């Protein structure tokens, strides 16, 4: 489920979701932000899948880290982790019409090899610095 | 001649330190980032790090300087490297074994450890951050 898996995600982004300034970004009231941006929630699934690595700059604050390719986890665990982010913090509520993260736009992504240096384009090219 | 000084300290323990990297992260001295530094000795802290995929706990590295800091580092994971850029500490941490490296800061300022060993494709960006206080 969501919660086994967010196991993994504390072990960087910590219980809170704030993470480590310089290191890693926070998630909470920040979900929603990309939620919001066309094409944000295939990010947060390559994210997870394959991750990201760069200079990212959250709020002003930026960071020098990688995001762990769960590649090894199922399509329906990523999915699950997802969703559990975005109703925990209450960001998919922050949004008009949250569309739960289901298997299949996990399995379609999967299927795309890509890599994490890679999409750090993708996410500047929403506008994300 | 460093054998004959305490510079020795930066070279790994030659005691074996094996445990599972599959629990360490959720079972003992690297399952929590607060108690990772712990006073085992007179001016001596040692301090347990976990290097695991692209990332390091706790983070930054906040120690004191003017003191003995006993490193241990593990991986749960794949191999890692901890090699802070501005000291003399170039150690491998291989997954499931606790690499021991006693130093001593003896200048304060913010580190930036370079893992050496490859892991993943965003192994060149998986720097951690040592800061040393004054
Ligand atoms: C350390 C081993 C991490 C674990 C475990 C998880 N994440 Fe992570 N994440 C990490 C880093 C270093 C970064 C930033 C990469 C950089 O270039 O600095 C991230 C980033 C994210 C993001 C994107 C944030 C953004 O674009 O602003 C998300 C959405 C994210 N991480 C999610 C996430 C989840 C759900 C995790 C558990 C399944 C998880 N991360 C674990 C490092 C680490
Ligand atoms: Cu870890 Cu290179």
């Amino acid at each position: 489920d969501g919660a086994k898996i967010y196991a993994q995600c504390a072990g960087c982004h910590q219980q809170n979701g704030q993470g480590i300034p310089g290191a890693f970004p926070p998630l909470a009231g920040h979900v929603a932000e990309i939620l919001a941006k066309e094409g944000g929630r295939e990010y947060l699934i390559l994210v997870l899948l394959y991750g990201l690595q760069g200079q990212i700059e959250v709020k002003g604050m930026k960071y020098n880290g990688v995001m762990s390719s769960f590649a090894q986890l199922k399509d329906e665990e990523i999915a699950a982790v997802l969703n559990h982010i975005a109703t925990a913090w209450g960001d998919a509520k922050k949004v008009k019409g949250f569309k739960p993260f289901t298997a299949e736009e996990v399995k379609k992504l999967r299927a795309k090899k890509l890599t994490p240096q890679q999409v750090l384009a993708e996410r500047k090219k929403l506008g994300l610095k | 001649y460093t054998l004959a000084t305490h510079t020795a300290g930066v070279i790994p323990a030659g005691k074996l330190e094996r445990v599972d990297p599959t629990t360490v992260r959720q079972e003992g001295p690297w399952a929590d980032p607060a108690q990772a530094v712990v006073q085992t000795g007179p001016n001596q802290y040692t301090v347990y790090v976990l290097a695991f995929a692209f990332g390091y706990q706790p983070n930054p590295i906040e120690v004191p300087q003017g003191a003995e800091i006993v490193f241990k580092i593990t991986s749960p994971d794949v191999i890692h490297g901890f090699h802070v850029e501005g000291t003399n500490i170039n150690v491998e941490v291989l997954p499931g074994e606790v690499s021991t490296v006693r130093y001593t800061f003896k200048r304060p300022g913010e580190y930036r450890i370079i893992c050496n060993q490859y892991c993943g494709l965003g192994h060149q960006n998986m720097f951690g951050t040592i800061v040393v206080k004054e």
